[PDB]
């Protein structure tokens, strides 16, 4: 489950990521959602970090 | 640089009746300031990206300054010398704001100064959003 929960940390991650760089190449870009979804994506990167560690 | 920051509000743009109608300067910025990207931007701002954008500076500035906006119609018709005083109000507020460093600092200023598309699209996109 560690492990597990590890990756989730990270699937999700990198869904927030995802979405991100959708906004951006839109192109045009809610910059509102963007930074949105970056915070949780710093989140995301560092529970994956932290679950794994 | 801050004070050294050079803006010429011309080309009036006067925007033909609507009894209502706004005028839209050229403002450009001929600027030496490092607080302005463009060494020379012209944006072609009309009434209400300013007063918006004075607010602006009115919001990220918290007690920090923001002297009067572009000139008010709320006496003003419409008139050159109306429009001239937005002209100038504008010319002013933004005089002293460039010799302010803060409120020259705003990114959405520096973005709608030395970017024409209006304040508005400018402030999404600087709060990622």
């Amino acid at each position: 489950k560690a492990f597990h929960s590890w990756h989730s940390a990270e699937s999700e991650l990198m869904k927030k990521k995802a979405a991100q760089d959708k906004l951006l190449r839109q192109g045009k870009t809610q910059q509102d959602r963007l930074n949105q979804v970056n915070a949780e994506v710093i989140d995301a990167e560092r529970k994956v970090h932290q679950a794994r560690l | 640089a801050r004070p050294t920051f050079h803006i010429t509000v011309g080309d009036p743009h006067k925007v033909g009746d609507l009894a209502t109608s706004h005028i839209v300067y050229s403002v450009r910025t001929k600027t030496t300031s490092k607080a302005y990207k463009q060494p020379e931007f012209e944006v072609k701002r009309r009434y209400r990206d300013f007063l918006w954008l004075y607010n602006t500076l009115h919001s990220n500035n918290p007690g920090v300054v923001v002297p009067p906006p572009p000139e008010k119609q709320a006496v003003g018709r419409f008139e050159s010398n109306f429009v001239e005083s937005r002209r100038a109000a504008l010319e002013k507020m933004l005089n002293k704001i460039a010799a302010h460093p803060t409120l020259q600092l705003d990114a959405d200023l520096k973005l709608f100064l030395e970017s024409e598309s209006f304040n508005i699209d400018v402030k999404h996109k600087e709060r990622k959003e």
